[PDB]
């Protein structure tokens, strides 16, 4: 339940792994979701039209 | 011929996701990776605190 008593006791480079991960799971889920997104409008389909895409 | 989640075959026109997203044959597939990718990426911090 304390979590932020524990983020601060662990060691520096326990941290680091901490802080790395952090930051690189939020960008690779949020990047998941806009790759599921951006395919479900379609604009992955190479050529698809002139549909403007939702995300270029 | 770079990498692809769905198949490049047929000139890499697979991911038409008409007639209705969920009948694309490889869509669904990526839905179902959507809950692995987010329990992975909300436990491993808790994970690693312990
Ligand atoms: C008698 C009255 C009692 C109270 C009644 C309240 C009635 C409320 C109605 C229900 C609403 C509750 C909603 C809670 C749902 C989520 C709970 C949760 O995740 O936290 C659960 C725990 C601890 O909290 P708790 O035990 O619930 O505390 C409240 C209570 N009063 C208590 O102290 O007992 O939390 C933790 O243990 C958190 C750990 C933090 C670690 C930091 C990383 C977070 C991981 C997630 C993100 C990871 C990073 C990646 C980013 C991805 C982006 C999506
Ligand atoms: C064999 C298994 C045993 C298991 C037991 C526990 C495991 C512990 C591992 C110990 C050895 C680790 C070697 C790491 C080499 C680099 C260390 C480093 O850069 O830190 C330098 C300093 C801190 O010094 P420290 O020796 O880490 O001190 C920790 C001490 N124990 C403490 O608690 O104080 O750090 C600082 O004082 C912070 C300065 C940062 C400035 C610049 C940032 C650099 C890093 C930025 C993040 C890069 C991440 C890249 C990820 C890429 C992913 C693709
Ligand atoms: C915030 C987190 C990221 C967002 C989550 C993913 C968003 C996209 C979900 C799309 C999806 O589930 O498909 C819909 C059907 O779902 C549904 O009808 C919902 C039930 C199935 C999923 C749970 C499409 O809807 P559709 O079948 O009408 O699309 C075809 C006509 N455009
Ligand atoms: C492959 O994509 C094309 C166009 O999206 C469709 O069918 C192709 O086109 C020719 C000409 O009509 C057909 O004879 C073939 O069935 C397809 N070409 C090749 C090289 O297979 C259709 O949407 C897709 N067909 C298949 C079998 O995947």
């Amino acid at each position: 339940q304390d979590v932020f008593t524990t983020l601060v006791d662990l060691k520096w480079p326990h941290t680091l792994l901490i802080f790395t991960m952090s930051f690189l799971c939020s960008w690779l889920l949020f990047a998941m979701v806009w790759w599921l997104i951006a395919f479900a409008h379609g604009d992955l389909a190479p050529g698809e039209g002139t549909n403007v895409p939702c995300v270029t | 011929m770079p990498l692809a989640f769905c198949g490049t075959e047929n000139h890499s026109a697979a991911y038409r996701v008409d007639q209705g997203v969920l009948n694309n044959g490889c869509f669904v597939d990526a839905l179902n990776v959507v809950p692995h990718v987010f329990l992975l990426f909300i436990t491993f911090p808790i994970l690693f605190i312990g």
